[PDB]
């Protein structure tokens, strides 16, 4: 896989990594989600990523708690760039491109 | 909480509890609260 995602812990230490091998990565409480979090403050889809030969696009489905990127909310769709970090409440995922 | 229940917005109380919880936790965090659907 070219795209790799690293999990950030509440303590600020990186742990297990998630390879975005699949063309779609969905974060949330829903099981159908590629990444599931057992937090009651997490939306069913929270964040959705779509990977196109062109580039990687992150969609914000969290209407209750918007996803933050580079320390900023993404009310609208945003193209992912190598080095861009997705931040969820107290948890964030570092995006690495190849 | 069911993956099909309510979704309360994260507030100052929730964030403070997590920070406290981290202090109450240790290297045992290893088993945080994130689950990977696909293999890693």
């Amino acid at each position: 896989p070219t795209r790799r995602l690293v999990t950030i812990k509440r303590s600020g230490v990186d742990g297990p990594h998630f390879p975005l091998s699949l063309s779609t990565c969905l974060f949330g409480r829903g099981i159908e989600c590629d990444i599931r979090i057992q937090l009651p403050v997490v939306s069913k889809q929270h964040c959705k990523i779509e990977i196109h030969e062109q580039e990687a696009i992150l969609h914000n489905f969290s209407s209750t708690n918007p996803t933050q990127v580079n320390g900023s909310v993404i009310d609208e769709p945003v193209r992912l760039k190598h080095g861009d970090v997705i931040t969820i409440i107290d948890r964030s995922f570092r995006y690495e491109n190849e | 909480v069911d993956s099909q229940g309510p979704t309360p917005v994260c507030t100052p109380t929730f964030l403070e509890r997590r920070k406290s919880q981290v202090a109450e936790l240790n290297d045992d965090d290893k088993d945080d609260e994130i689950v990977f659907k696909q293999p890693i």
